[PDB]
Formats: C-alpha cells, sequence, structure tokens
C-alpha cells in the first residue's frame, strides 16, 4: 500500500534503526583502563590551594 | 560499512628498513566513516582491518604526502583507481606562490591570507636567487622592455618562495592576487595582496604561474624534483637559535599568526624552510631529549606526525631571550603565570605547544646546523 | 633463565592471544613494525621473556597460533599489532572441529598436532632455559577446547618438569551458545585435572556483570573481556619480566597455590575496575585496593567465594607502595573474616610486590585464589552433563567419529572424584 | 578455502537461482556481464566472493552452480536473462522431455541420460574448487523433476562423496492450498532420500510464506519472486559467516553439529526476522530483544506447524548486521525465563549463537526494508510431526483405491516401493514420538 | 522509568484519544511528523523514540468498526500513529454487550492482547494502564470487559485507570443501554483500581453556564476531558515540589476494595471575556471546586459526606495558601466528612501552568486545578439507573437480542443484585458511629 507519508522524510533506502555506536576492539576499555588523573596529568601539571 | 559507499584508494610505498627494500602496498580509505584498511599487493593477503583511523583524514589524501598510518610513513605514489581519481583529485593543482623581496615582512600576514582561501602549502623555503636564477624565471620577459628592472629588483632581496594545492589553485591564487599595478589594484579591489602591501607593478607582491605549462618550468626552478637545490639557503650561522613551528600547529593554519607574533617581537628572521623528516631524523634531533623527559617518544612522535617549518631565529632587541617568550614547557602553567608568552597566546595540550625552540644557549648553533645545513 | 611461550588454539584462544599481544607491547613499548620505541631502560630489559631477539634489533613474539579453521589467521594477521608474528608460527588447516571436541582431538586434530609440534620444539630450543607454557583456549569449542588439551597432553610427556598453566575460558548455564558445550567441557576438565601445573577459571558471564556494573559500559563488545583478561594476564607475570621490591615468579606461585596436585584451578582478579564517573570521587590508595579485590562483584569467575571456604589466596601487586598496611590489611581481612578461610592453613594470603606500575596507571594488582566456589562451577556442570547423557543425547557424531560410550563415564567419575574429595576438603577437622 | 556448489534441479530450483546469485552479485558488486566496475576495481584483500565465484583468465567471476532441468524453458528464460553472459552455457544443462509430476519418470527414465553429465559438470567444478565445504541443493517435493532427479543425484552424489555436507533446500507442498494431487506420492517417495542421503533438511510450505509477506510485508498480491528474494536472504544469512568476517564466525559444519540430536533427524526450521515494510519500520525501533521474540512468534513460520504442542531439541541464532553480544546475552536470558517455549529435558543448554558484522542489502524492487540488524532462526523441534502425519493421511486415502498408480507401474517401478516409504515415514514418525517422551 | 499506555476502546474512545493526544503533542511540541524541532525525557512516559530521533505515542485505538479509526488514518497524525496501534473490527456490537462480550470481540481479543504485548515490552518499568469506554456503547461495554477480564490475569498488580462515559439521568442516546450499564458495572466492580465515571449533561450544563458556548460539540466536552487526563499526568510528567504518582492517589482516594469510585472536577473553565476582569487565585479557585453546579457527575455532593478528596493544582500555586484554602475548607459546616475521616485531603503542586490548545475554549490561565472526590453521594445516580433496570426488566424487552446471541438470562438478576449490594455497602459507608 501507499500510506503517501511525507515526502521529504520518508524513504526506503534511509537506514531506520537505533544507532548503538560500539567499538569492537580494545580502545574504550583501553580509556577506561587509563586512570583519569593520569590522563590530565599528561595533559599537564595541576594546581591547589596554598 | 557493508563494503558498499565511497571506498577510495591509493598506492602505498614503505621504506622497510631491515628488509632494506621499498614494498608497495594497496591503501585503502572509507570517507563515509573515516576508516582506513590496506591489504598486501603480492601475498594476496590483507594488511590492515577496517579500523577507523581519526589520525588520517580526507585533507590528507593527495599524492606526494608523508601521512603516518600505525608508525608507517607512507608517501602515496598514485591513484589506487580510476574512480579514486575523478572524486578525490580531479581539479587539485599546485602552482608556485613566490612573495618578492618587499612583502617579507607581511608574509605572516599574507601566509594567513593564503590559509584563509583554502591553500595548503606544501613546499616553503626563502631563498636567494642569482642574476643567472633571475634570468631563467624572466626569459619570458628577455624581448619585452624594462627588462634589467625586473631583474635588478628581484635578486636585490631574499625571496620567498612557495607551493599551493588547492582545487582550481591556479586560478584562485592568481584572483587573490589583484591587478598587477598595485595603483589599481586600489582602486579595483583592496581585498588583494598587491592592493593591502603593494607599492607599485614592479613592486607587486607575488607573480604567480599564470599556465600550466608555464608553471612547470618555474616550479623546477625553485623546488627541484632533482634534488639539485640551485638557489643556496639563506642561513648565516651566527648569533641564531632555531624554532620549529610543530605540526599540530600548522594544520590548524596558526603558521602565518606565529610569524606574525615573531616579526614584531623585534627578532630577525634569518632563515626558514618546511621539512618533511622523518622518525628517524626525529630521534636524532631529540637525542638529547631522550630519557631526561618521560615521554620523549611522544614528543618524538608529533613532529615526524605532520608537516613541520623550522625557523633560524636572529638574536635582537634589547631583550633577545627568545627562549622565555616562547615560555614555560607546559601550556597550562604558561596561561597560569605567564599568558604573554606564545605556549601560552596560541596553546594547547602539554605536547602540543606552540613551537619548539633551543634550551641550551650552546645547542642554538647545532640545532640550526642540523635542520639548514644537513636536511637543507 | 626464565623464558614463556605463549601457544594459542581456537577462535577464543586467538582473539584473547591477540589482544594480550597488544597490552604488553605497549608496556615494552614496542611499535607496529617492532622495533624499540619506548623511553625507559627498564621498559627494555627482560623482552627475552616474551620476545625473541631478531637481527637489527627486530623483536617478534614467543608465541604459534592454532586453529582448524583459517579464518581465524586472518582475523589476527591483519589486526592493530597483526604481523608483528612470526610468518611460519601460523599452522592451521582446511576443515574445522565444528565445536565438536573429538573431531579436534581424534579426527582432524592428529594431522595437525605434527606441524605444530615442530614449530614448538623449535622455539623451545631457542631459548637457553624455558620457564613455563602458556596457552589459551574456551572449553566450550572443538578447537581450543579438544585438539588444545591433546597439544597439553603430549608436552607434558616431552618436558615434564617446565611449567604449564592456561586460560581457560569456562561455559557458563546462565548464557550458554553451543548446544554440545557441556559434552565438550566434560571431556576437556578430565585432560586438564590429570596435565596442569594451574588453571584460571574465567567465565565470559562474569565479565558480563562487570562491564555492566563495576565500570557502567553502555555498550561493551568482545573487546571489553579480551582487554581485561589480557591486562590480568600481564599482571601475574609483571614480577618476571620487572624487579620488584619483593621478588616472585610462576613458580614462586605454583609452589604456594597448589596444597594438593589436583587442585589448581583459580579465580582471577584485578583490583582499578572504576567507572569513569567513579574516578572523580576517589583517592588512590591501597585501603580500597584491598576493598576492590576482595568484594566478589570484581570476580571474574561466576561463583560466590561466601558460598565456599578460601584455601589458599594470593595478591601481586603491581605499582611503586610501602608495605606495612599491605601486611596489615592482610592481616586485616583474614582475622575478621574467620569462617571464610580454612582452619589447617592460618597465613591463608601470600603478597607479591612490584615497583613498576602499568602504563596509564599509578597502583594495580592482580588477585588469585583457591577456594571451594569453584566446586559450585563443576556440579552445575553435571547437572546439564547427565541430562544430555541420560538420553544418549548428541552422541551420534563423537559414537560416529570411533570412540565407545566408557569415554563419557570415565570423565564424570572422575568430574565426581574431584568435586567429592574438594567436599571433603571443605568439610575437615583441624 | 571455504567454497559451496548449487545444485538447483526444477523450475523452483532455477527461479531460487535467479534470485539467490542477483543477491550474491548485489552481494560481492558484481556486474551483469561478469566483472569489477572497472572504474573502481577496488577489490583488495578480501576475495569473499570465492565461496561463490571463481576467477578466469580474462578476470571474470563464475558462479559454482549448476541449474539442472529436464524441459528447456525454465532455463532458456535464463539464457535470454539478463545474467546470459554471467553463467557458463554448458553449466545449464536441459532435457528434452520433461518427467511431469512422476517420480518414476523423473527417476529411472528420463533422468538416466543426462545423469552422467549433470555428475562430470559437479566433478569439473568440484576440481576448480579446492577446499569443499558442501553442496546446496535446491528442490521440490511436487515436480517430478525435483524429486525424482534430486534423488538420484544425490544417490549417486554419496557415493562419489561421502564426506562432504550436503545441505537440502526443498519446498513442501502446502496443508491446504497446492498445485498438484499426484504429489504425495512423489513426497512419500523422497523421503528416503532426504533420510538416508541428507546431513540437514529444509523444507517449506509455501502457504506459510503467502500468510507471512500479507501479515507483516503487507503484499496483497505478491509471487514466486516474493517468496525467491526471501529465500534468498536466509541462504545468505546463513553463508554470509562463510563469506565475510565476524565476531564469532560459525561455519556449515559447526551449525550441523548444533542442530541434529541423532542420525534420523536432520529437519530444522527456518525463521527470519525482520521481515517489515518500510513503512512500517519507520515508527517501530527494532531492537535485538523484539527481533529475538519475533523468531519465536509461531506465526512467523515458515513452517506450518504450531511449535508450542512441541518442544525444541534445538535452536540456532544468526544475528547479522550492528548487534551486541551483550544484548545477546539480556535476549536468550528473557527467551529462557519463559514458560510457553518449552525445551526437552535433554537440552538446557539449546542454542548455537553466530554474529555478524555486516547488514544485508536489499535488492531493488523488492519487498524488504533495508535495516542495520537482522536474525536468521533455525529450530529443531518435534512440532514438523504433525505435517507428515497429515501427508501420510493424505497418501493413505489415496492408496486405498490405488489413485495414479497405474502410471507410476507402467513407466517400470515396483509397487511394492509405496507401502516400504510409508513404513519409513511411519518409523520416522515413531521417532520423533520417542523424541517427544521424556524420562521423568 | 515512569510511563503509561492509553488503552482507547470504541468511538468515545478513539475521540477522546484524539484529543488527549493533540494535546500532549502541543504540550511537549512534537511535530505532526513526530519529530522534536522542567525535565529532560519528558516525553518518556508516552512516547517510544527512533533512532532518528522521532517520537511515538503509546496508545493502541481499537474498534469493531473501521469508519472512525479511519478518519485517524486520513489524519494529519497519520505520519505520527504507526497502523497496527489502529485495531479494528468488521461489524460492530450495535449496542449490544452481548455481541460485545461473547461473539465478536475473541475474534480481536488475541491481536489486541498481542498489541499490548509488544507495547509493555516497549516499555521497561511499566506505571499505568489508561483505558477509556462508555456504559452505553456495546463494544465499549462488551469488549471492553473481557479485555479487563483478560489485562486483570495478565497484569496482577498493575495500575489499570479506568474512564467511561455513563448514561445521562435525563438526556439518553440510546434506549437498550441500561441494560449494557448494568452488565458492565461487574468488570468495574472486579477488575478496576480507579474508575471515573461522567457524564456529558453535567459537562454540557458547565460549558454552556460558564464557556458562553451556546452550541457545543464533542469536541468541546473532549478537550476539557484531554485537559483533566493532563492535569492528572503532568505530575509524573514533569518535575513538582510535591509530585503525584499513580500509586500515592490511588493508596489516599479508596477507602474499602470495593468503593474506587470518585467524581472528577476541573476549575477554572473560563473564557477570555469572563477572565480578562477576573482575578484570580487559589481561594477562589478552591471555592469553585466545591460549588455543585460545577461538578460533572449530576449529584449533589451535599446529600452526601466526602470521604476523600485529591486536590491537583497547577501553575504558579504555593503550599502556604494550599494551606490557607484547605484552612477554609475545613473551616465550612455546609461540607460534610465522615466521622472516621478528619484529615481527609491530598495536594499536588506543579510547576507549569495548563497549555491552551487554539482554536479552543479555556482562557490561558497562569492557575488551575483538579478534583477528585470521593464522596456517597454516587449511589444515587445507580439507583435512578436500576429504576430504569427494573421498569426495563419487569416486561423482559429487548432481552431477546441477547438470548439469541446465546447470554443466561439469570446474570442480569445477579448484576442488579450486585448493584444492590454495593449500594448497601455506600449506604454503610454513610452511616456514622455516633
Ligand atoms: N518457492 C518456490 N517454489 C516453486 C517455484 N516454482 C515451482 N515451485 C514448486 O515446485 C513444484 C513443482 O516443481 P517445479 O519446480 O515447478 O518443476 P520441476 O521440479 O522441474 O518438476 P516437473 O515440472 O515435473 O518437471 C510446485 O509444487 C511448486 O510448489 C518457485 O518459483 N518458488
Ligand atoms: N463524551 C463523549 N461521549 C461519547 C463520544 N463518543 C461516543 N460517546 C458515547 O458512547 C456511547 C456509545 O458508544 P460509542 O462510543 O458510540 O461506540 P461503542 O462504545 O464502541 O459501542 P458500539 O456503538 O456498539 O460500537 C454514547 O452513549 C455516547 O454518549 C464522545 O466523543 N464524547
Ligand atoms: N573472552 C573471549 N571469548 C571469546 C572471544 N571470541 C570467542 N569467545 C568465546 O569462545 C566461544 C566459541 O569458541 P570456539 O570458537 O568454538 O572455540 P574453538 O573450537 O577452539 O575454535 C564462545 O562461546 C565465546 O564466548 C573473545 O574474543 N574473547
Ligand atoms: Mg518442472
Ligand atoms: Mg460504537
Amino acid at each position: 500500500k501507499n500510506r503517501k507519508y511525507n515526502p521529504a522524510s520518508f524513504h526506503r533506502f534511509n537506514l531506520y534503526g537505533i544507532p548503538t555506536p560500539h567499538f569492537n576492539d580494545g580502545r574504550t576499555m583501553a580509556k577506561a583502563l587509563h586512570w583519569l588523573h593520569e590522563l590530565q596529568m599528561e595533559r599537564g601539571a595541576k594546581i591547589v590551594s596554598k | 560499512p557493508k563494503n558498499q559507499s565511497e571506498r577510495f584508494a591509493f598506492i602505498a610505498e614503505w621504506y622497510d628498513p631491515n628488509a632494506s627494500l621499498l614494498r608497495r602496498y594497496e591503501l585503502l580509505f572509507y570517507p563515509v566513516d573515516g576508516s582506513v584498511e590496506m591489504h598486501d599487493v603480492k601475498n594476496r593477503r590483507t594488511f590492515l582491518k577496517r579500523t577507523k583511523y581519526e589520525d588520517l583524514r580526507l585533507e590528507d589524501l593527495f599524492i606526494g604526502n608523508k601521512v603516518n598510518v600505525f608508525s608507517r610513513q607512507l608517501v602515496l605514489i598514485d591513484y589506487g583507481d580510476q574512480y579514486t581519481a575523478r572524486q578525490l583529485g580531479s581539479r587539485k593543482e599546485k602552482t608556485l606562490a613566490l612573495i618578492k623581496p618587499d612583502a617579507v615582512s607581511k608574509a605572516g600576514e599574507i601566509i594567513e591570507m593564503i590559509n584563509k582561501s583554502g591553500f595548503t602549502i606544501t613546499k616553503l623555503r626563502m631563498m636567494t636567487l642569482t642574476r643567472k636564477e633571475a634570468a631563467d624565471f624572466h626569459v619570458d620577459h628577455h624581448s619585452r622592455p624594462f627588462y634589467n628592472e625586473l631583474i635588478q629588483f628581484i635578486t636585490s632581496g631574499p625571496v620567498i618562495a612557495m607551493e599551493i594545492l588547492r582545487d582550481d589553485a591556479i586560478c584562485e591564487w592568481k584572483r587573490l592576487l589583484g591587478p598587477a599595478n598595485s595603483g589599481l589594484s586600489r582602486t579595483d579591489a583592496p581585498g588583494s595582496i598587491r592592493a593591502l602591501f603593494g607599492t607599485d607593478g614592479v613592486r607587486n607582491a607575488a607573480h604567480g604561474p599564470d599556465t600550466f605549462a608555464s608553471a612547470a618550468r618555474e616550479m623546477e626552478l625553485f623546488f627541484p624534483s632533482s634534488g639539485g637545490c640551485g638557489p643556496a639557503n639563506t642561513a648565516k650561522f651566527t648569533n641564531c637559535t632555531c624554532c620549529i613551528i610543530k605540526p599540530h600547529a600548522i594544520s590548524e593554519g596558526m603558521l602565518g599568526k606565529n610569524l606574525i607574533a615573531i616579526r614584531d617581537a623585534c627578532f630577525g628572521m634569518s632563515a626558514i624552510q618546511m621539512f618533511n623528516l622523518d622518525r628517524a631524523n626525529v630521534e636524532e634531533f631529540y637525542e638529547v631529549y631522550k630519557g631526561v623527559v618521560s615521554e620523549y617518544n611522544d614528543m618524538v612522535t608529533e613532529l615526524c606526525s605532520g608537516p613541520c617549518v623550522a625557523i633560524e631565529i636572529q638574536q635582537s632587541n634589547p631583550t633577545k631571550t627568545f627562549r622565555e617568550f616562547c615560555g614555560p614547557a607546559d601550556p597550562e602553567i604558561a596561561r597560569h603565570l605567564r599568558p604573554e608568552t606564545l605556549r601560552a597566546i596560541f596553546g594547547k595540550t602539554k605536547v602540543q605547544n606552540a613551537v619548539h625552540c633551543t634550551d641550551l644557549p650552546e645547542d642554538g648553533l647545532l640545532e640550526v646546523q642540523y635542520f639548514f645545513k644537513i636536511l637543507d | 633463565m626464565r623464558e614463556i611461550v605463549h601457544l594459542q588454539a581456537g577462535q577464543c584462544g586467538n582473539q584473547i592471544g591477540a589482544k594480550f599481544w597488544e597490552v604488553i607491547s605497549d608496556e615494552h613499548g614496542i611499535d607496529p613494525t617492532g622495533t624499540y620505541h619506548g623511553d625507559s631502560d627498564l621498559q627494555l630489559e627482560r623482552i627475552n621473556v616474551y620476545y625473541n631477539e631478531a637481527t637489527g634489533g627486530k623483536y617478534v613474539p614467543r608465541a604459534v597460533l592454532v586453529d582448524l579453521e583459517p579464518g581465524t589467521m586472518d582475523s589476527v594477521r591483519s589486526g592493530p599489532f597483526g604481523q608483528i608474528f612470526r610468518p611460519d608460527n601460523f599452522v592451521f588447516g582446511q576443515s574445522g572441529a565444528g565445536n565438536n571436541w573429538a573431531k579436534g582431538h581424534y579426527t582432524e586434530g592428529a594431522e595437525l598436532v605434527d606441524s605444530v609440534l615442530d614449530v614448538v620444539r623449535k622455539e623451545a630450543e631457542s631459548c637457553d632455559c624455558l620457564q613455563g607454557f602458556q596457552l589459551t583456549h574456551s572449553l566450550g569449542g572443538g578447537t581450543g577446547s579438544g585438539m588444545g588439551t591433546l597439544l597439553i597432553s603430549k608436552i607434558r610427556e616431552e618436558y615434564p618438569d617446565r611449567i604449564m598453566n592456561t586460560f581457560s575460558v569456562v561455559p557458563s548455564p546462565k548464557v550458554s551458545d553451543t548446544v554440545v558445550e557441556p559434552y565438550n567441557a566434560t571431556l576437556s576438565v578430565h585432560q586438564l585435572v590429570e596435565n596442569t601445573d594451574e588453571t584460571y577459571c574465567i567465565d565470559n558471564e562474569a565479565l558480563y556483570d562487570i562491564c555492566f556494573r563495576t565500570l557502567k559500559l553502555t555498550t561493551p563488545t568482545y573487546g571489553d573481556l579480551n582487554h581485561l583478561v589480557s591486562a590480568t594476564m600481564s599482571g601475574v607475570t609483571t614480577c618476571l619480566r620487572f624487579p620488584g621490591q619483593l621478588n616472585a615468579d610462576l613458580r614462586k606461585l605454583a609452589v604456594n597455590m597448589v596444597p594438593f596436585p589436583r587442585l589448581h584451578f583459580f579465580m582471577p582478579g584485578f583490583a582499578p575496575l572504576t567507572s569513569r564517573g567513579s574516578q572523580q570521587y576517589r583517592a588512590l590508595t591501597v585501603p580500597e585496593l584491598t576493598q576492590q579485590m576482595f568484594d566478589a562483584k570484581n570476580m571474574m569467575a561466576a561463583c560466590d567465594p561466601r558460598h565456599g571456604r578460601y584455601l589458599t589466596v594470593a595478591a601481586v601487586f603491581r605499582g611503586r607502595m610501602s608495605m606495612k598496611e599491605v601486611d596489615e590489611q592482610m592481616l586485616n581481612v583474614q582475622n575478621k573474616n574467620s569462617s571464610y578461610f580454612v582452619e589447617w592453613i592460618p597465613n591463608n594470603v601470600k603478597t607479591a610486590v612490584c615497583d613498576i606500575p602499568p602504563r596509564g596507571l599509578k597502583m594495580s594488582a592482580t588477585f588469585i585464589g583457591n577456594s571451594t566456589a569453584i566446586q559450585e562451577l563443576f556440579k552445575r556442570i553435571s547437572e546439564q552433563f547427565t541430562a544430555m547423557f541420560r538420553r544418549k543425547a548428541f552422541l551420534h557424531w563423537y559414537t560416529g567419529e570411533g570412540m565407545d560410550e566408557m569415554e563419557f563415564t570415565e570423565a564424570e567419575s572422575n568430574m565426581n572424584d574431584l568435586v567429592s574429595e574438594y567436599q571433603q576438603y571443605q568439610d575437615a577437622t583441624a | 578455502m571455504r567454497e559451496c556448489i548449487s545444485i538447483h534441479v526444477g523450475q523452483a530450483g532455477v527461479q531460487i537461482g535467479n534470485a539467490c546469485w542477483e543477491l550474491y552479485c548485489l552481494e560481492h558488486g558484481i556486474q551483469p556481464d561478469g566483472q569489477m566496475p572497472s572504474d573502481k576495481t577496488i577489490g583488495g584483500g578480501d576475495d569473499s566472493f570465492n565461496t561463490f565465484f571463481s576467477e578466469t583468465g580474462a578476470g571474470k567471476h563464475v558462479p559454482r552452480a549448476v541449474f539442472v532441468d529436464l524441459e528447456p524453458t525454465v532455463v532458456d528464460e535464463v539464457r535470454t536473462g539478463t545474467y546470459r553472459q554471467l553463467f557458463h552455457p554448458e553449466q545449464l544443462i536441459t532435457g528434452k522431455e520433461d518427467a511431469a509430476n512422476n517420480y518414476a519418470r523423473g527417476h529411472y527414465t528420463i533422468g538416466k541420460e543426462i545423469v552422467d553429465l549433470v555428475l562430470d559438470r559437479i566433478r569439473k567444478l568440484a576440481d576448480l574448487c579446492t577446499g569443499l565445504q558442501g553442496f546446496l541443493i535446491f528442490h521440490s517435493f511436487g515436480g517430478g523433476t525435483g524429486s525424482g532427479f534430486a534423488s538420484l543425484l544425490m544417490e549417486r552424489l554419496s557415493v562419489d562423496y561421502g564426506k562432504k555436507s550436503k545441505l537440502e533446500f526443498a519446498i513442501y507442498p502446502a496443508p491446504q492450498v497446492s498445485t498438484a494431487v499426484v504429489e504425495p506420492y512423489n513426497s512419500i517417495l523422497t523421503t528416503h532420500t532426504t533420510l538416508e542421503h541428507s546431513d540437514c533438511a529444509f523444507m517449506v510450505d509455501n502457504e506459510a510464506i503467502y500468510d507471512i509477506c500479507r501479515r507483516n510485508l503487507d503484499i496483497e498480491r505478491p509471487t514466486y519472486t516474493n517468496l525467491n528474494r526471501l529465500i534468498g536472504q536466509i541462504v545468505s544469512s546463513i553463508t554470509a559467516s562463510l563469506r565475510f568476517d565476524g565476531a564469532l564466525n560459525v561455519d556449515l559444519t559447526e551449525f550441523q553439529t548444533n542442530l541434529v540430536p541423532y542420525p534420523r533427524i536432520h529437519f530444522p526450521l527456518a525463521t527470519y526476522a525482520p521481515v517489515i515494510s518500510a513503512e512500517k519500520a519507520y515508527h517501530e525501533q527494532l531492537s535485538v530483544a523484539e527481533i529475538t521474540n519475533a523468531c519465536f512468534e509461531p506465526a512467523n513460520q515458515m513452517v506450518k506447524c504450531d511449535p508450542r504442542h512441541g518442544k525444541y531439541m534445538a535452536c540456532c541464532m544468526l544475528y547479522r548486521g550492528d548487534v551486541v553480544p551483550k544484548d545477546v546475552n539480556a535476549a536468550i536470558a528473557t527467551i529462557k525465563t519463559k514458560r510457553t517455549i518449552q525445551f526437552v529435558d535433554w537440552c538446557p543448554t539449546g542454542f548455537k549463537v553466530g554474529i555478524n558484522y555486516q547488514p544485508p542489502t536489499v535488492v531493488p524492487g523488492g519487498d524488504l526494508a533495508k535495516v542495520q540488524r537482522a536474525v536468521c532462526m533455525l529450530s529443531n523441534t518435534t512440532a514438523i510431526a504433525e505435517a507428515w502425519a497429515r501427508l501420510d493421511h493424505k497418501f493413505d486415502l489415496m492408496y486405498a483405491k490405488r489413485a495414479f498408480v497405474h502410471w507410476y507401474v507402467g513407466e517400470g517401478m515396483e509397487e511394492g516401493e509405496f507401502s516400504e516409504a510409508r513404513e519409513d515415514l511411519a518409523a520416522l514418525e515413531k521417532d520423533y514420538e520417542e523424541v517427544g517422551v521424556d524420562s521423568v
């Protein structure tokens, strides 16, 4: 059936589903095992009160 | 993925030092997700998966580029297919950008104006052309009048030489120049190089190539593909220190801005040239930094990751310490205490400081020599 | 002196082993190309445990990847650090076992074992003195769970004195992906208990919980399990490649982990697992470390230790500390948790401390323990294995391969033999 | 390296092959000529096409398929079709005269003329391939060619290659609708063939396809092309693990050992999800748990049966596309935590999970929308017994009067084999009854 | 998180759903396509987001005659709803509870149950099933009754709020309707947690007297119904100082299991011409809440005693003026509470003011209020209904349709006995122990 939906939104080739960006290899949990305080010091030094 | 959509390919070359043979490989790029692939050519296997490589971008996809792919310095030598040639690189072209000696002080402004108009600099060096080299440029002008005047002006200062790559570069670079007569250029439009800083037609800022056939003549005159560098470097190895504009600052288009911030600081700019050195040359230069700093290889990686510009800073002004003008090594402490330092004005992450400068005063001449005598 | 070869069998063993060679090579600063690209001197001293020197300073992994399906090789050859490997260590066949233990153990495995054994013989001879062997496989496959046990069976006869260690992946009843998974397991465990110095049981489902709750990743993949075990894999060997305030090696643990030769199954642990949010509120100290080892939301096994009393406990710590509290919290955790430790063994805990931290982190630790909790993981296996076997279900491939009915009855007897004396070791008086 | 050869028999096989090889050429990027696109001959280190095509000297790739029939028309339309140059003219094998719905005709008189030619051609293709995995034989139980010639071809193929695996896709006569009345006789007689000389059979009835495409795809007036696209999608989902890479690669031997409990029980049921048009996938978000539930809805089965009346002995999941093993484990736990789905006492673990990276493609002018994730389901359950029960009933109501027996007798087949095949099918039914019996 | 599914039954249900969903999309900002151009995921209680970012409602329109649902399919929100949410049956019950409960419903029972199954699977932690029907219509009686019967065992604990149009005491658009109303009451007795009996006639009187509209239509009443359900669910939809979920007001409105029949009231219902020169405040709107001329059920609460009160302010309201209002209301002899509830009040606070649809009737007013009053003044309407049913049933008129359908005849007497016992129970509540 032709439901006659909006011409500028519906089509057949556009992908209709929930993008779950997930990355199969070791990157995400590599950066997770990378503790952030070492990340901050690699970014640069930090400073606190006298 | 689905092995579909845009999947352009180039022909890679890698010098394997252990095997001591040049190996050619199939380089693959997927612009839809920015992912990379690579397969073996002769062995008929797969060299590298479809993994994304954010270090490799669409801006790096051109012939004669030194990209870094999984720590492999790759030079792309050929379009891997027909369809890569038609879409990626049909009309991108390379044209010379000489700046005549009058506007060499305005270079940091002009290079900024070059970057804003989308041009990408690939070759960069200041030169002192001989009279015979100058006559070789003006061969088309030998019959035409004012030949001696045109020769006499051009071999009277340290001529700037650039090569700019962009789509329709020859037409755009000539369009950015404006009319050759500088007085006419202001009446036409001040938004040109020859109008903002130009004075007369003889002393216009630039005289870029006109046609493809004319371009190919002059490009080999300045930047020889044969390796026989004609005009010698303008490097006076006297009371000098060297400054390396790191590749991360190059890509973000701060090259002209850093040059501006040096010239107004009353520092002499005797010598500036671009060197696309590899990792082995990086290790030799940073050999002193090996071990003292806890991030030697990260410091190594950045220099060879992209194109860098080395500048010989002449020592001048009543206050000469360019070492402090760069300031503290970490930009954050530079931002916190001494914001007037370049590593705070142009600061970034700790590694991505604005420039590298000599630390020990004695090492100034040695680092100048390594970058402008042997590598040059 | 102390050299380890890294045998690699099956698809499960390959990805874990491949991602492992990734993990250490940053800890030693070795490039995909394979040259030395580290900074410190210590970062390049003891590469000889895992790497073999080559001409010009090239370093090669000491591993033999084995699979019946050549496709997993192509998945391995072409990764990030894919080409670092030896072009002749890949020994592979044309047909897979299809998760069928007998085909890997008997039918197709008998032809590929010889080509693998020569390669390991060459690498065994290449180093002057081997400390031990290292091999990763799942117990629910047919290649690693199958032929791999045959590989271990032969190699003990060849080299009896060295150490054999394996990171066996154990199937979980709650999430199971093979209809004949317990059949392969009950045939494999009998191969193990006869021939292994030590074994760590790793369950995917425990990693599924750890990823979901401790780290709180929205969409974990199969790289989460491989990276977490690989970091654990590197932790147990850091005191070898690297000097510490208190030294240890595999045999130091091996003498002290195994009170009787039959009990060699262990549960792995890793202390600094914290979600990205949790990093904001945490002052890096050793008291929360021992807290994070001993809470069993950290075990990578699917057996709660509150059900089964702890026999022997070991925690190797990575990083530079002092130890007056790591002996105190040692003593602290033992005294007040009296009921969960065996009584005929006081001072149940053994420690190692290595001065060098991991990359990307200040403090780290790896926990291994022998406990009665593992007996829950075997008696659950008999609960489904007996269900299939009482009807002779899914039997006709194993029978059609040429073996009898007795081999299954012998495996369950030894499986029941293990847990019964294990149950005896739970119920004994000092 | 993996290669599987297609042996399509009869009109059903030929049309199925048309759809399937269209899908494969679209999947890999091959034009109807049989080349690479010239301007983008990228290709590279992946020879995923190798399992279905083979290179030649001219840089052209030929499918490893034989289309064999005894009536010229069905293959002549292919020889005049758009894929005329895709195939080798000797690969397309035709007979002068067909069997005309006669098992004895396709098995004893007309087939024997071209037996040797078909055997020589499959021998040549097997010689071209290096490491062979299996045969995919496509036919129907209705047509005389598709029953008898397939029967004898496989009878000789077993002794030719005893060990190579043999997957059998075939079309069952529907319970109520039918295009034949003599067909239950042929369907009874091929039971011995598909029982003794196979490793896995995938019977499909048209009527369930009718129901599904009018239920979800909203095609009130579909056709054999619409069936064939779906069936080819099933085949692509099965073979995509062999074709491309995956996180959990599963081969034909793997799903074989995880679907068949006993040597006489090799009849799993196929299921696909999501089969939906683009209008409907617009408003529904599709995810792994819900598509898994769609795999277990009894009204989404390719077979006119109720699996709730029976018990599952085995289930094989083939997830494909952007899928995550964590929601896979959540979905399988959710499915196990139900009472309506029963499992026999001797499979407390009853699943074989395969995971694949690339999502399926769609053909222009088809019925299926393009979605990022899809799943195929292969369920060995005991609810299929009632289909052969009704077939035995129908055969018996013929056989009490010996209707249409004179055709087979004049063709030259000894009458008692009808009764013998009935006894064999009855014994198969009793074996399924023993399977359903649980020792509580 | 929080979520409610809408299960509109019959023509009354589908029209109420039309108005309510129009008001919902205008409330949250949904374009008619479904795409977004206090609280972040405030739509998540009624919407399940797609991968593209579109938002789909959580409702299933069910009907036994496609002509109506068909106007929705031909409506602008054809881009909003999804077609298998819109379920239709070939032949209607034709004001026959018999047909709607035994003969025609069983064809679509399984389909609608499966659709609720899939929608509840989209739901993660479910809060409510809100259902709508009428006590006159055959389908809206029988199909709703059997649907609720199944839903009782398919969701044992889940709150199932019931909204129903009752036959008005004077104006009756049907003659067979008392039989269906008598029969349906067994389901709303044994299978509901709370029911919202409302007659059209009082709504007509209120909109005439206050909104100055001399010629209303179903849209006019339906907008007020949508406003009432919006006020009920806004505490769940957005943050408030004192949020009120469904479980709280069920806990605090039902004294005994047999007693779950509140009365709805909403204030102010005022046109802009009448609303410019009226300053509004909490005391005034609270006083308007208890005037018997603004009650949407044709009964006087002054003839009974309140057992429970559920105040729901909305807009610019402050707890101290709430306490002042509650003081003035408790200091009044006309309003009577039962002797066993000296404290009888629930106050909900909500930040955002009620929205106004263009082309509506209510003026954009900075503050509004809803009332759920549980009083014993509601048995009298059922007394009139039982009198009408008795003067029907003494003759056995129209019985033949139901009998030829095939229901047993004594169920009429059984339901009448149930209603009599219900009214006697309410008399027991009305009795005071003084
Ligand atoms: N799914 C599907 N089934 C088909 C198709 N064409 C024919 N069939 C089935 O095949 C049966 C008859 O066999 P055919 O393939 O048409 O012809 P045949 O196999 O050559 O047998 P003969 O006609 O006797 O020579 C019918 O009962 C159909 O159910 C098709 O295109 N798709
Ligand atoms: N307030 C209000 N009442 C309505 C509306 N639509 C229908 N009704 C009431 O519903 C009763 C009849 O039921 P309908 O909604 O017309 O249809 P039904 O409930 O499905 O019953 P059938 O007509 O037999 O199918 C009438 O007495 C009306 O008072 C509406 O839009 N607003
Ligand atoms: N931890 C981990 N387990 C894996 C990985 N890949 C596969 N597996 C497990 O291995 C099992 C399948 O093993 P299989 O390939 O049949 O083993 P093989 O027969 O030895 O090749 C699955 O149940 C997975 O849980 C991985 O990368 N990491
Ligand atoms: Mg035919
Ligand atoms: Mg109606």
